[PDB]
């Protein structure tokens, strides 16, 4: 709250003031007051008290206090409301400020954005942290240079990136919506300060570049032969801008390649583009400034491959575990040497000891030659409990340790490790997926271990040494061998077939041996790389060395294939490096925006703070503001999570330092979101048993406060930074019926052309429920619709905006003109059909039934595949135009599968007679119609479509395994979609599986391959 | 008696089940632990052998041609039961030295029969209902425990940074004591000359005012210290309780699972199952 323990500070309050003369003065102050007058109301009263002779004017003195975050904060901007300072306690110390003022302002602004005081990093002893702090800056300046190069086109392309599809190539059904390959687009202008608008309607080719659209504008009774005059001299005179939006077309793209235009085409709506003066824009650009921050032996080191010893580690003792000695018999330390998620050898336990005395002091022995330990090797451990003639084992706490540090140095000697609480749901004894490093919370089970000391610094070999060994290996065995021994078609065919298997389909030992045998031929079919990498013995330096050489020269692959290599099954930095480089070359901004959720999650898997992935992502974040926007929010939303707290914080600092003016916009968003969090906290904690009516009035009188009004108006939507949220419509803001009391909010769209897009923006704010799951589901859905569109399958989905902004805090985009089924049915299986009939009555009926049918098909298929929570009439919504969609997906991948024993795949979305009738256009027998049979075929197509693109979805899920989302803690969890897509079956077997699942769910009503004309 | 047994009757033959189903069965098991399932319909091969070696699952395809079975050409075995029994008694080193292991521990499809010896369907289905009920109860008990666990961890975190906030506050008010004393020793010493004790009752009234406020702040952060120690105790107590519920949970799920298996064999209608579950 605004003071410690407070949710809200009372209107008048007393402030202890600590003067530099050594005196102390209490003062009356309004919770509205600003520091400026407070100082003025102060030195007024300061004279009464002693020694005030020595007090100078209010000019040279600044206020300093302590925040909620325990930081000593000097307030340089004295226009701040007292209620907004977030003081710990009502005292201010007055001093004459010293040091670099501007940098201190920035530092405080970054901390507010970050959610933690930046000075906490300064304390950190870990040299990897301070190294990250420093070295990462090179990326920042590298990035800021990129946006000043081509200025101020370079500048405006950073702030207003073109929102374009990955390809100008248009899917058939999309093109065929156009008239002779052309499109109608209305251009507008503002004539005068009168600000009436004047429209120039246009008909041009869809592939026209903005200039040509600008050209056809000025046209719509004078000399023709001259008309080249202006269009050559005046072209960059203006630029195109979407009406109601902060979207611009600043780059040379076919008009249809911009998402807005493409969207307009599909929606059968007319693009409204405003004509804007280029000067009006390019100058308004901040030209923001980035400034480098202040933080800018004889032993002859041994090589790892020179150490002749088997790996061994000494488990000493633990401080304690939290256990009932009544219920628990023994404890022990479980231990494993891992490469990603696979043990490099047998896991080894310490002896079992009493719960009262966690003391082991025994060297654990592992069968792996120390030279054979791969680069990404990790120690994974946990303290376990043991409890007729049989027993149960459970993890009490866990921790992971990189065997090599970020400088390629092998760990040695005694180290202490503070363990983590086991995640909810995890029954596995070890947790190799979890982050590495010690729990920053030290009031926690602490295990002491000792690694061997080999009398030098032991380093992992440099690449040239590795290549040396590899050459030696391949020679002793039995390249140039590739072309010497020709590849038989028999083997050529098997390689192709193996490459087809999905990422989660294990390879046999025969296939491993076959793959490694033909490793030299595999480069002719590069997408096979993930399988080749799985066939390698990572506990053999001989084979890893050889693999390195092949990786070094390996041909580049599609970014979506490269993304597979970024999950927790490919920890090796040479592999990850290759993967990142593929992203660098072939990944468009469009597709980076689409996959950003997963890429940020992957950062959790990274062994070290500094890596190629984070440098790539930060660079993208800093060169594209749209990317930087969601980059910021995804990182920030997890700042509460102590496992990634330090990592994400450091990254977020780097971004905030180089992102320029946008930090001010972000801070406004953060500020607004905090108050909605505090407000809903109070409603839930304090007003819990009050009526919904009293809750609302409290909200209004709390929101009506001008300090809230300043906070909740005039900021950018975290859902879409191009959407400006203006004045609140307080009168129309509401609390929903749900338990965690979600806020249905309403803002004016301040755009002068807003009436041409949307006059008002509605957003559901929700505090209390995890929205990561829904955020992911809606992403997947969008991606599925994308697959279907480029496949010619027009099925309108509605992946409305959803963004997790914190711990069980998030925003939900409100879809206009939509109603739950319950709102339609409440009063008969024909009601829904009647409802939408009256909405589309006339000759437009058939577009509405069509749209409904397509929408149903897509959701029926999409939800079966994902295994989302059961659909009911509150789960399902319809629009006026006929479009059906789903909301509130909840658990996916059948998370209620356990807590039951049933192993079957269910059908979340079953078509009642009500839905079937609509598809049937009213038909009495609705399952036997021409419309229903065609509906089936639509589903059958959409299903197979997704199946073909299965790897993409499996990959995307694999990247999330560290998220902390309960629904996927394991590869077993992801496996659900392998079942619904029947990946281990034949394609024709898969379709039969689908039909069967439908028939069983619809109680025969799905019909079947067996039809009767008879 | 072994080699003439039908493959269907083989304890280690599980028919067409998922690799994921196989994985759960083999999870964290001793080397030599194994079972056989049907191969994927879309791939060459008939059956897939999966065994543990070095804490990993090894999948070995079994092929058929003209009456013979095996891992690779030539196929030398007359049946799958013959192949398995051979490698139960002989190391797979013969197939490949890079894995020296025997098939020691078959994962049996009759294992539940060892557990549930009651032969009556409805009675077995009755226990399953009880076992499921007890397990669902313990699960919810654990759920509320984890809920409190997180809420407590969060409130402990808040208190801690507040403790630091108090310390930093206390450090400033000490600095203010230092400032006033630093500057006083001149003025006061010069002002007990010129006979002014009235200049004290103002200066001193302020020193003691400052000292009083300090004491209050220290007292308040002393309070928060005890509150924290108390809640940190509740946290560890919650952790203990959850660590007591965990073993009972796993065992209850495993017993429920076996009773599901026993009843899934004998082919109980899915409907009848769901009444019991
Ligand atoms: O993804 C989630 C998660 C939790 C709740 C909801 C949700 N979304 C809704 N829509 C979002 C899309 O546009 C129209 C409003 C929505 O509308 C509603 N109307 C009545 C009750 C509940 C809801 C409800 N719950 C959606």
């Amino acid at each position: 709250g605004e003071l410690w323990g407070i949710h809200l500070m009372p209107p008048r309050i007393l402030v202890e003031c600590l003067l530099p003369n050594g005196m102390i003065v209490t003062l009356e102050c309004l919770r509205e007051a600003t520091l400026i007058t407070i100082k003025h109301e102060l030195f007024k009263e300061a004279r009464k008290y002693p020694l005030h002779q020595l007090l100078q004017d209010e000019s040279s003195y600044i206020f300093v206090s302590v925040t909620q975050e325990a930081e000593r904060e000097e307030f340089f901007d004295e226009t701040r409301r007292l209620c907004d300072l977030r003081l710990f306690q009502p005292f201010l110390k007055v001093i004459e400020p010293v040091g670099n003022r501007e940098e201190k302002i920035l530092n405080r602004e970054i901390g507010f954005a970050i959610g933690m005081p930046v000075c906490e990093f300064d304390m950190v002893k870990d040299p990897e942290v301070q190294d990250f702090r420093r070295n990462i800056l090179n990326v920042c300046k590298e990035a800021v240079d990129l946006r000043d190069l081509n200025s101020p086109h370079s500048r405006a392309m950073y702030v207003y990136p073109p929102n374009v599809e990955s390809s100008p190539e248009l899917p058939k059904h999309i093109y065929n919506k156009l008239d002779k390959g052309q499109i109608i687009v209305v251009i507008w202008v503002i004539v005068s300060p009168n600000n009436d608008k004047q429209k120039y309607t246009l008909k041009i080719n869809h592939d026209c570049v903005p200039e040509q659209v600008i050209a056809e504008a000025i046209r719509k009774l004078l000399s023709s032969e001259q008309l080249k005059l202006c269009v050559l001299e005046y072209q960059g005179k203006y630029i195109l801008k979407v009406c109601g939006c902060d979207e611009y077309f600043l780059e040379k793209y076919p008009l249809s390649q911009y998402k807005y235009i493409r969207s307009c085409i599909m929606l059968g709506r007319m693009p409204n583009l405003m004509l804007m003066a280029k000067e009006s824009l390019y100058s308004q650009l901040p030209m923001d400034c980035f400034t480098m921050p202040s933080y800018s032996g004889e032993t002859s080191t041994k090589s790892l491959w020179v150490i002749n010893s088997a790996l061994r580690i000494k488990i000493l003792c633990a401080t304690y575990v939290n256990v009932n000695i009544r219920d628990i018999d023994k404890i022990y330390v479980r231990t494993g040497i891992y490469h990603g998620g696979e043990p490099l050898c047998d896991n080894v336990n310490t002896q079992r000891v009493p719960c009262s005395n966690p003391r082991w002091n025994e060297w654990l022995n592992y069968d792996i030659y120390i030279p054979d330990l791969p680069r990404a090797a990790r120690l994974c451990l946990s303290i376990c409990s043991v409890k007729g003639a049989k027993e149960e084992h459970c993890p009490l706490a866990w921790g992971n340790i990189n065997l090599f540090d970020y400088t390629d140095t092998l760990v040695s000697g005694k180290m202490a490790l503070n363990l983590w609480p086991v995640p909810h749901g995890l029954e596995d004894l070890l947790n190799p997926i979890g982050v590495t490093g010690s729990n920053p919370n030290k009031e926690t089970p602490c295990l002491e271990l000792e690694f061997d000391w080999f009398s030098s610094v032991v380093k992992f070999p440099d690449m040239s040494v590795i290549e040396e060994h590899a050459n030696w290996s391949v020679s002793r065995e039995a390249n140039r061998l590739a072309r010497d021994n020709e590849l038989r078609e028999n083997d050529k065919e098997q390689l192709k077939a193996i490459s087809t298997r999905d990422p989660l389909s294990e390879i046999t030992e025969q296939e491993k041996d076959f793959l490694w045998s033909h490793r030299h031929y595999c480069v002719t079919i590069p997408e096979i790389l993930p399988k080749l990498l799985l066939s390698v013995k990572w506990n053999s330096r001989d084979e890893v060395a050889q693999m390195y050489c092949l990786v070094k020269d390996w041909p580049p692959i599609k970014p979506e294939q490269a993304m597979e290599l970024l999950d927790c099954n490919y920890p090796d930095p040479m592999v990850r490096g290759f993967a990142v480089r593929c992203l660098e070359k072939y990944l468009t901004d469009d597709k980076l925006s689409q996959y950003l959720i997963q890429l940020v999650q992957v950062l959790k898997y990274e062994q070290y703070l500094d890596n190629l992935l984070v440098r790539f992502l930060l660079k993208k974040a800093l060169t594209n503001q749209r990317i930087g926007h969601f980059f910021f929010w995804h990182l920030k939303s997890e700042m509460h999570n102590k496992t990634v707290s330090q990592r994400f914080g450091l990254l977020l600092e780097s971004y905030c330092r180089a992102c320029g003016m946008y930090l001010k916009h972000l801070n406004r968003q953060v500020e607004a979101m905090e108050k909605l969090i505090n407000l809903t906290d109070i409603l839930k904690q304090e007003k819990k048993d009050e009526t919904q009516k009293v809750q609302m009035k409290f909200l209004v009188e709390q929101m009506r406060r001008p300090d809230f009004m300043d906070a909740l108006q005039g900021f950018l939507s975290p859902l879409n930074p191009a959407h400006q949220l203006g004045n609140l419509r307080l009168e129309e803001c509401r609390i929903m019926s749900s338990a965690k009391r979600p806020l249905w909010l309403n803002w004016e769209n301040p755009d002068i052309m807003s009436e041409l897009l949307f006059q008002n923006n509605e957003i559901i704010f929700k505090n209390g429920d995890d929205l990561r799951q829904d955020m992911l589901t809606l992403q997947i859905i969008r991606i599925m619709e994308n697959i279907w569109q480029n496949q010619g399958l027009d099925l309108r989905m509605l992946p409305y905006g959803c963004l997790s902004i914190g711990d069980c805090v998030g925003l939900i985009e409100v879809v206009r003109n939509s109603h739950t089924i319950m709102q339609i049915q409440c009063k008969n299986s024909h009601t829904l059909h009647q409802w939408l009939k009256d909405k589309n009555k006339g000759e437009i009926y058939d577009a509405a039934i069509d749209l409904f049918t397509r929408s149903c098909a897509g959701y029926c298929v999409a939800t079966f595949i994902l295994g989302i929570g059961d659909r009911h009439n509150s789960n399902i919504m319809v629009k006026d135009d006929g479009q059906l969609f789903h909301i509130d997906f909840g658990h996916f991948l059948d998370h209620k599968k356990k807590k039951f024993g049933y192993k079957r795949e269910r059908v979340p979305f079953v078509l009642t007679q009500d839905f079937l009738i609509v598809i049937s256009k009213g038909a009495q027998e609705c399952t036997k119609t021409r419309e229903f049979e065609r509906f089936q075929e639509m589903c059958y197509k959409a299903y197979l479509a997704i199946r073909q693109h299965a790897n993409l979805f499996i990959n995307l899920f694999s990247m999330m395994l560290g998220s902390g989302m309960p629904e996927l803690q394991s590869f077993d969890d992801i496996a659900y979609i392998r079942k619904t897509l029947a990946l281990d079956k034949t394609e024709q077997e898969a379709l039969e599986y689908f039909m069967k699942q439908m028939n069983d769910a619809h109680h025969g009503g799905w019909t079947t391959k067996m039809d009767w004309i008879f | 008696m072994n080699n003439n047994m039908s493959l269907q009757d083989a304890e280690w033959y599980w028919g067409d089940i998922s690799r994921e189903e196989v994985n759960e069965k083999l999870r964290d098991t001793a080397d030599g632990t194994f079972l056989v399932r049907d191969a994927s319909t879309k791939m060459h091969g008939d059956y897939t052998l999966t065994l543990r070696k070095g804490g990993n699952n090894k999948l070995i395809k079994i092929f058929h041609r003209d009456g013979k079975y095996g891992f690779s050409d030539p196929l030398t075995f007359s049946s799958v039961v013959e192949l398995i029994n051979h490698y139960r008694n002989e190391s797979l080193a013969q197939y490949n030295p890079k894995l020296d292991v025997k098939l020691l521990y078959p994962v049996s499809k009759y294992q539940q029969d060892q557990v549930v010896k009651e032969d009556n369907i409805e009675a077995v289905g009755k226990k399953l209902h009880e076992y499921n009920t007890q397990f669902q109860e313990k699960s919810r008990e654990y759920d509320r425990l984890y809920e409190e666990y997180t809420r407590t961890s969060q409130e402990i975190q808040m208190k801690r940074t507040a403790i630091e906030a108090f310390n930093e506050t206390i450090k400033i008010f000490e600095e203010q004591c230092q400032t006033q004393e630093r500057y006083s020793k001149e003025y006061i010493e010069k002002f007990k000359r010129e006979g002014n004790e009235k200049e004290i009752q103002r200066i001193m009234h302020n020193y003691d005012k400052l000292k009083s406020r300090i004491s209050e702040i220290i007292d308040s952060r002393r309070r928060l210290e005890e509150d924290l120690k108390k809640q940190a105790a509740e946290y560890r107590e919650i952790d203990k309780r959850m660590n007591s519920i965990k073993p009972d949970l796993i065992q209850l799920r495993k017993t429920r699972d076996q009773y599901l298996m026993w009843l899934t064999q004998k082919g109980v209608r899915q409907k009848k199952l769901n009444e019991w579950l």
